[PDB]
């Protein structure tokens, strides 16, 4: 017989079971998460120059637009994905129906 | 000409791409080792990080 | 022993992990302050919130580090060794000896004995007229490390901008109130500083390249701070 307590107490807990992962698809709408970076767009191939301890990258404003995969270490530009307005152009109901 | 509503792409599918899983802790040779002393005197580690 | 000279344009480090390019990013943080006031050694030191040590130690005198609080087999402590091969951070408990220097006829010099040690971290040797700059910093027990390594030849503290890379953050926490050095065999060529750090504000310049190349203080002199308001290096008539 073997006791495995599974204690878990104030101290952190730092002992944990493993994560999955899934394939990485290029130049499709889709959401993603890289060790918690929750969010959507297309990823593509980045000509950028990350020193060897930079994840993110960041533009003027702010926004995530640049990631390192994490097995293996390439550089994705992301894109949010395509969004605008939409205007419906009638003549009057009066005259006619179509638009 | 009346502006009504917006306009939107739906995402297609999910991706998750966690890191390289290692550094696994050692489990197999508490339960494979043919042997525990007796229940007086057991064998304990810790296991952590 | 202890001489003192000014800080020139030292001590600074990448803040965070996020490539930047060609932009002007103002940082909020713990810093060196310019042109600040360090004591040249030629001991006890606290440890507030983070010191600067700049150790030529040209060939390979300085080496080794203890950090926590009572510095003896008492509390819990840090060591870091790293000779040629390898580098070591154990986070057990030395008795001291009378002075911090290595036998070199194994432990006996630096330290009294060994007891009950406990997390052990290695990895290579931390070296790659020899320039070292570290920076130490521990918050919420993650012991943050910075380095760079500039062997190149300059003055005994030249001026001169070099950004610092971060190194390890290693899942730590115990108590670092006091700190003192180490070394291996006073008058000795034991040429190396010291310096706190201070909770400033600056204005770090990046490259398209995604390096810091410049950076300016902003509570030094009334351009400086006008610098900063306008988040630009330059300024005109006004
Ligand atoms: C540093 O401190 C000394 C006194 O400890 C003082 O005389 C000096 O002006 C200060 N600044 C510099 C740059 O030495
Ligand atoms: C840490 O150790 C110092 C003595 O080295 C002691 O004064 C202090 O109370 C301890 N605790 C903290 C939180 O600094
Ligand atoms: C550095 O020290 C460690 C432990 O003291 C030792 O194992 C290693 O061989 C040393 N490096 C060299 C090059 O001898
Ligand atoms: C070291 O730690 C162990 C367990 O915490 C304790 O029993 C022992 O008294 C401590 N000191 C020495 C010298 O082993
Ligand atoms: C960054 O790298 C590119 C590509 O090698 C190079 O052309 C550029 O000059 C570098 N930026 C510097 C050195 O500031």
């Amino acid at each position: 017989v073997v006791v495995l307590s599974f204690e878990l107490l104030h101290a952190p807990a730092t002992v944990c079971g493993p994560k999955k992962s899934t394939n990485l698809v290029k130049n499709k709408c889709v959401n993603f998460n890289f060790n918690g970076l929750t969010g959507t767009g297309v990823l593509t191939k980045s000509n950028k120059k990350f020193l060897p301890f930079q994840q993110f990258g960041r533009d003027i404003v702010d926004t995530t637009d640049a990631v390192r995969d994490p097995q293996t270490l390439e550089i994705l530009d992301i894109t949010p994905c395509s969004f605008g307005g939409v205007s419906v152009i009638t003549p009057g109901t009066n005259t006619s129906n179509q638009v | 000409i009346y502006q009504t509503s917006n306009f939107r792409v739906q995402p297609t599918e999910s991706i998750v791409r966690f890191p390289n899983v290692t550094n696994l802790c050692p489990f197999h040779e508490v339960f494979n080792a043919t042997r525990f002393a007796s229940v007086y005197a057991w064998n304990r580690t810790r296991i952590s990080n | 022993t202890q001489s003192y000279t000014n800080s020139f344009t030292r001590g600074v480090y990448y803040p965070d992990k996020v490539f930047r390019s060609s932009v002007l990013h103002l940082t909020q943080d713990l810093f060196l302050p310019f042109f600040s006031n360090v004591t040249w050694f030629h001991p006890v030191l606290p440890f507030n919130d983070g010191v600067y040590f700049a150790s030529t130690e040209k060939s390979n005198i300085i080496r080794g580090w203890i950090f926590g609080t009572t510095l003896d087999s008492k509390t819990q402590s840090l060591l870091i060794v790293n000779n040629a091969t390898n580098v070591f951070i154990k986070v057990c408990e030395f008795q001291f000896c009378n002075d911090p220097f290595l036998d070199v006829e194994s432990e006996s010099g630096v330290y009294s004995s060994a007891n009950n040690c406990t997390f052990e971290y290695v990895s290579q040797p931390f070296l790659m007229k020899n320039l070292r700059e570290f920076v130490f910093k521990n918050i919420d027990g993650y012991f943050k490390i910075y380095s760079k390594h500039t062997p190149i030849i300059g003055r005994d503290f030249p001026q001169g901008f070099s950004a610092l890379e971060p190194l390890v953050d290693l899942p730590i926490g115990i108590n670092i109130t006091r700190f003192q050095t180490l070394l291996a065999l006073t008058a000795g060529a034991a040429d190396y500083y010291v310096g706190y750090l201070q909770p400033r504000t600056f204005l770090l310049k990046y490259n398209e390249n995604g390096t810091i190349t410049d950076a300016v203080d902003c509570a030094l002199d009334p351009l400086s701070e006008t610098k900063c308001t306008l988040k630009s290096f330059t300024v005109e008539k006004g």
